[PDB]
């Protein structure tokens, strides 16, 4: 089941549409654009490593193109997720708000009223 | 001494019998008193006496806090996140200063068995009768909750022993 696969307006190969940019783009400390940076840089190690050049000070130049290609990747990629949610949470909104009979706002009843049975533990 | 009110942990007023020597004989006992007090009384009361002169020219005071009262669990509603985690930490609260009244009541108890010596069974009446007073209220509110406690379990079981107390009255009033 594709709950997203055809939703009207949609554009087939867009991965950004106009109307997520108005959305606060993610944040350049974002921990999840470090935890990305993180991962290039263990890609840069791991590249030394198995080429059985010193791990840590083989190639500056290839462990900064490294992060460097993660970190760009990981915005965009972050950009897009948070559209999706954002997307998400207002089709959710909009039709809670268009259907009231199916989301109904029942009384509230206090704890001084509801009968609640009680389990003694011994 | 005035470090606790007397009137939360009372003694009765102590009444001693004079010395009545009957024997011609000294007494080890009151001379033995007197070297003990001239040599560890007075050296310590010295002592005492400097800790307090030091202690009075650095005086502070520290303050018992105050809690307000908050709605309790019964004013909640059902799914009220933030009102029923008030009412919560008040509960817990006021079981805390339940267990320290029993607490008292216990001590007090106490110390009555061991004051009154080979009398306590009969001088110890009251003291015996406000425990099992507070015991019985006690034992009302707590029992039975077991691990995992809150206010929500505390009223439901309230609210039982009040659906029986009605039903059990209201059946002896046909009677
Ligand atoms: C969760 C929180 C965060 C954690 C993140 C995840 C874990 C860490 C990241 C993982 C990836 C990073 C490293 C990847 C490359 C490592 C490959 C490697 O071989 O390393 C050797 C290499 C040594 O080589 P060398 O120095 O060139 O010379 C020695 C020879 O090479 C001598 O070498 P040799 O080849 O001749 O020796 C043979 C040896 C060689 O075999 C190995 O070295 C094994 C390495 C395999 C890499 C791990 C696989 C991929 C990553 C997956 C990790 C999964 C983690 C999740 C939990 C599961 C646990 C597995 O093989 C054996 O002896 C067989 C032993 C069998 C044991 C089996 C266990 C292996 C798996 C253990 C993985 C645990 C995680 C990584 C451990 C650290 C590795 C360095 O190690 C290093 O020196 C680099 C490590 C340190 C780099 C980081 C330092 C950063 C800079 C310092 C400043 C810090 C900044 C702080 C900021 C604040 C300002 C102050
Ligand atoms: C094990 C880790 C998995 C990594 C997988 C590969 C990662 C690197 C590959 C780089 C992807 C490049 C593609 C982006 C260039 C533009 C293409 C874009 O237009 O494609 C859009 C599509 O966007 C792409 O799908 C996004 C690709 C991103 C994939 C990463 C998500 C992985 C899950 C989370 C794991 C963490 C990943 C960390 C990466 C370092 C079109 O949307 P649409 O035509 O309408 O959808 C067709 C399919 N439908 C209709 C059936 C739904």
């Amino acid at each position: 089941m594709t709950m997203m696969s055809g939703r009207p307006g949609r554009v087939p190969l867009q991965f950004l549409p106009n109307e997520a940019r108005s959305l606060p783009p993610p944040k350049l400390t974002d921990p999840r654009l470090v935890y990305m940076g993180f991962l290039g840089y263990c890609s840069g190690l791991i590249d030394n490593a198995i080429r059985r050049r010193p791990v840590v000070s083989a190639g500056l130049h290839r462990q900064l193109l490294y992060v460097t290609s993660f970190v760009f990747f990981g915005y965009y990629l972050l950009k897009r997720q948070d559209y999706m949610y954002a997307l998400r949470d207002h089709d959710m909104f909009a039709y809670v708000k268009s259907h009231p009979e199916d989301f109904p706002e029942k009384d509230k009843k206090t704890y001084g009223e509801i009968l609640e049975e009680f389990h003694p533990v011994r | 001494p005035d470090s606790w009110d007397k009137d939360v942990y009372p003694e009765p007023p102590r009444r001693t019998p004079a010395p009545a020597p009957q024997t011609s004989l000294p007494n080890p006992v009151t001379y033995l008193t007197k070297i003990f007090d001239l040599l560890v009384d007075r050296p310590v009361t010295l002592a005492r006496e400097f800790i307090e002169q030091q202690h009075a020219k650095n005086r502070y005071y520290y303050y018992h806090r105050e809690f307000r009262r908050v709605p309790d669990i019964t004013e909640c509603e059902e799914k009220d996140i933030l009102c029923m985690f008030e009412a919560e930490m008040q509960w817990r609260r006021d079981y805390k200063v339940d267990q320290e009244i029993v607490n008292i009541i216990q001590e007090r108890l106490k110390a009555c068995q061991q004051r009154e010596g080979e009398s306590y069974r009969q001088n110890c009446a009251k003291e015996l009768e406000q425990f099992t007073q507070v015991s019985k209220a006690f034992q009302d509110r707590y029992s039975d909750l077991g691990a995992h406690y809150s206010a929500r379990k505390c009223l439901a079981k309230q609210k039982q022993r009040m659906l029986a107390e009605r039903k059990a009255a209201k059946e002896a009033a046909a009677a």
